[PDB]
RNA sequence: AAAUCCAGGUACGGGUGAAGACACCCGUUAGGCGCAACGGGACGGAAAGACCCCGUGAAGCUUUACUGUAGCUUAAUAUUG
RNA sequence: UUGUGGUAGACGAGCGUUGUAUUGGAGUUGAAGUCAAAGCGUGAGCAUUGGUGGAUCCAAUACAAGUGAGAAUGCCGGCA
RNA sequence: AGGGGUGAAAUUCCAAUCGAAAUCCGUGAUAGCUGGUUCUCGUCGAAAUAGCUUUAAGGCUAGCGUGAGAUCACAAAUAAG
RNA sequence: GUGUAGUGGCGAGCGAAAGCGGAACAGGCCAAACUUAUCAUUAGAUAGGGGUUGUAGGGCUUGCAAUGUGGACUUGAAAACGAUAGAAGAAGCUGUUGGAAAGCAGCGCGCAAAAGGGUGAUAGCCCCGUAUUUGAAAUUGUUUUCAUACCUAGCGAGAUCCCUGAGUAGCUCGGAAAACGUUAUUUUGAGUGAAUCUGCCCAGACCAUUGGGUAAGCCUAAAUACUAAUUAGUGACCGAUAGCGAAACAGUACCGUGAGGGAAAGGUGAAAAGAACCCAGAGAUGGGAGUGAAAUAGAUUCUGAAACCAUAUGCCUACAACGUGUCAGAGCACAUUAAUGUGUGAUGGCGUGCGUUUUGAAGUAUGAGCCGGCGAGUUAUGAUAGCAAGCGUUAGUUAACCAGGAGAUGGGGAGCUGUAGCGAAAGCGAGUUUUAAAAGAGCGUUUGUUUGUUAUUAUAGACCCGAAACGGGUUGAGCUAGUC
RNA sequence: AGUUACUAAGGGCUUAUGGUGGAUGCCUUGGCACUAAUAGGCGAUGAAGGACGUGUUAACCUGCGAUAAGCUUC
């Protein structure tokens, strides 16, 4: 008996092609093409799902430098102070949230002095 | 399929498995070996494991 | 069971279709590699065929037949061992058409053969026998009579 | 199942798709499953017993 | 109306790398979109290449290359003393 | 506890398609298909509803395959 | 009228193509060489070495994977002397 | 039997004859001694009878025993079976949905027919028809029965008197079927060339012996291969890029002078009720109206997906160096397969396509315009190995064929595997071969079989697509060249 | 310098609509393969296959054949 893929293939294309929606030109009308932006995608997610944290914990350890530098001490001895002695588990972020509720990052930095 | 008169006319089976066959260079012209070859190439003789299987499947 | 849930005991192997699978289930083309006569079609190189080298089978000697055009004037052979263990006696050849050991439509000669002591007393009527054998059936008084 | 196949089951069954008859020699494994109830007559229940 | 066409919104220098980059890295410069000319490139378009080399490939031709055979020639034999 | 980069390959485990044999079920109170939708999936896939359709399909078990399309300087039909 | 014709003879023509026409059949001609070979998740995971070969893009055996089985400290690796 | 005996650059590859099991199963007829007539019986020719063969027979001369039996066989009649038109042939209402009931629910009935088909949706009882019973003027086929035919008949006694197939077989040189690639066997192109059955040859050279059938003349149904066609049916075959090339007004249009090649193109609706009529425009046409359950049912006529072309809701872009996305991320619009919502994305972080073959590919390597459909690892037979089952300790097991729903299964042990091997073989045997030597060494020291599936593979085109060519048959001188 | 009303000649994204194009799904007046039988040739009394012609019904197809979409017998 001849044996047709008339709603196998149509099904599978379909929900391809819906994987994906919001790109330029002719790369969501093809099936091909949408294969191709789906697989490019994917990859840069992947990618991104390590860089985005890589960068956010850059951006962190960068905004609670500025409120060091402001505050006159450097970050390495900031972090010397918390790890040599005075030992705290504070993540390099939380310290972040800190600032934006004042005399919280300052009790700290008044702490750490002693 | 058609086992090869060629082949079985040089290899006689052998219970468990096996092939005998007679060494080369015995009944032709060698005068210029020693008695010791010519004695030791006398005797029956087997093949390789390798061949073995070579065979196997052609027989 | 019924014919609705007819299942054997764990009896269905898998196939192996080399038609699908781009890098998924078995390779694109499997068995056969890349660049090769093996994966071209009408392929599959002569089992005796060595390509290079002379083969096998020609580089050694033949052996003969002493008998041209025969194999052997074949006559059925009759071990001692296993008949004791078969409830038979007074053996003929009507005997050993009972118990499917010899052919019913043909006629071929018989040979007694082997060594080993009997228990119970039998006789034998075959056209060759063995020294071994005539001295196992003269152990447990048994004859043969030599038949033509 | 009957033995002599008398006209009286030959006749008749042969319109309802369900149910029919059959003869000892010629029934099989698929077909005597496929019924989910049987009516066998006594004067086989001897020649079965004999042949296994 | 056409060949072609992986889609593309399609700058440059230096270096880089399958060894000569519209995209790579570093700098530079540049409003969006047409028009009309000009061929620098996109190793452009046009044909699985005819200054080759492998195929234990084809084709045609040649001679003291092999084996043949048409035809020519000689003998025995039959028609036929 | 060891682990779980990976082609060609080896092996194991599975989905899906059409039809067949029981087995039930759904169907002019609107099935197949189809589009859309902000679902379920470890995977092929599986669903729910809404517009179009006016006649057949779905489920649990095996069986048999012209059975599963991205390339083949491809083929057909249509359109930039 | 094609292992042919015609040729003031260039390998020119023989229905736009002629170093041998076209057409049908043997003929799914052969093709160590091109290209392509589509469902899905899991475990392990190599080579480009040797020998032989009218062999050099090829083909075999061995070395080098994988699956099943066996080897129980005599076995094979990791250390020191 | 068997992939056996063998055959072959002893390579590829080729491959029987026996026997057995089976399907069916009948053997007869001329010439040739003699004999009869007519051929001036010098006839040698035309006819007549007999004789049809080897457990040799026939012919010559005498004897009985019987009209036996068979046909493949001439013509009439009878019987039966049919075939080419046929006929008869049962059983239902009510209600709901719905345009339409035939569905769905309540109560029914027939059934040797609840095989099929059509009927305003999915009918055992609406219809045709289906089981069953039965029918033939004529044309015919088959078998059986009788008679008409044709031909057709067993056993002897004497006796070597005669006959039993001529350019005939072998022989020599060259050719062909036999498995053999030419050897007994058969055949023949050329030369050679006997026997009268007592003899001739056969048994893979050849003679002797042993046994067999009698060569040089003819015919013969039966099992067997096929299907254009008729009739019926069936199909785990196609359902309109498939399947015959042609579901149809296809071998058509067309291509080329010809031979030849060669397509594509089915669906309104329950029934045309196919749009009266009005409006706008010279007109097709469209909008209303009309029929219809429905004009996304309107003659471009079932459904209309994607590439493609425009439209509109909302958002975004005109200092912008970009494999066009990904993760955060402002505003705006809203509010949802009820979700820590979606769409738009001014900005920042990051940045080199997809298969291919390649040591190495974003490439200045190739392949792809896109979308849609079609479009490549099977089957037959045999082998080996794995997985699982039946079976059994003198096993397992069927092939063809007969029986039957173009069904398993029963009947079918023919044969095959293993049950003892060793050796080339004779031959021997738990031993065998080499052997002076049972030394030593090599091989044995019984330990299964048919299946279903999977993997590879041997022959068949054997994963798929792709040559320049070869040979065989055909058609071309109208173009051109030559000749008349 | 800059926030920033109005901007879109045009284009981009999502959604919805219309046309183009007939994939998919339904069935089909037909195809192929066989089973059971029959039958296995026609023909100089003119074949098969064709040309031509025959209409109230053009034209095509079909049937037919100076008796032309047919005639006679049973």
């Amino acid at each position: 008996m001849r044996i047709k893929g008339g709603k196998q293939t149509r099904v599978r294309r379909k929900k391809w092609l819906k994987q994906a929606s919001g790109s330029f030109g002719t790369r969501h009308a093809s099936y091909k093409v949408a294969k191709q932006t789906v697989i490019q995608a994917a990859k840069y997610a992947y990618r991104d799902r390590r860089n985005k944290k890589r960068d956010f914990r850059s951006l962190w350890i960068l905004r609670l430098n500025a409120a060091l530098r402001e505050q006159g001490m450097t970050y390495s001895v900031f972090i010397n102070l918390l790890k040599k002695h005075n030992i705290e588990i504070n993540r390099k972020v939380l310290s972040e949230l800190a600032i934006k509720e004042p005399s919280k990052f300052n009790l700290i930095v008044q702490k750490v002095k002693s | 399929m058609k086992v090869k008169s060629a082949a079985k006319k040089r290899f006689k089976l052998t219970k468990s498995g096996q092939i005998k066959r007679k060494h080369a260079y015995t009944s032709h012209l060698a005068p210029h070996k020693t008695t010791k070859q010519k004695r030791h190439l006398r005797k029956q003789g087997t093949v390789s494991a390798s061949d073995f299987k070579r065979i196997g499947n052609l027989i | 069971l019924n014919q609705l849930k007819s299942v054997p005991k764990a009896r269905n192997h898998k196939t192996k279709t080399l038609g699908r699978g781009h890098g998924s289930g078995l390779g694109k083309t499997s068995g056969r590699g890349q660049k090769g006569q093996k994966a071209r079609k009408s392929g599959l190189t002569r089992p005796g065929f060595e390509g290079g080298q002379t083969p096998l089978y020609r580089r050694l000697p033949k052996f003969g037949n002493a008998r041209k055009g025969f194999l052997k004037q074949e006559w059925v052979v009759l071990n001692l061992n296993k008949i004791a263990k078969l409830k038979l006696d007074k053996i003929n050849r009507a005997s050993l058409i009972e118990k499917q050991v010899i052919s019913a439509k043909s006629q071929l000669p018989i040979k007694l053969i082997g060594h080993t002591k009997l228990e119970k007393p039998l006789h034998f009527e075959v056209h060759k026998v063995s020294k071994q054998a005539l001295k196992a059936v003269e152990n447990a008084n048994g004859s043969v009579k030599l038949l033509e | 199942v009957v033995n002599t196949l008398n006209t009286n089951l030959e006749q008749s069954t042969s319109n309802i798709k369900n149910v029919q008859v059959k003869h000892l020699d010629k029934v099989s494994v698929r077909d005597l499953m496929l019924a989910n109830a049987l009516l066998v007559e006594k004067e086989v229940l001897k020649a079965l017993e004999g042949k296994f």
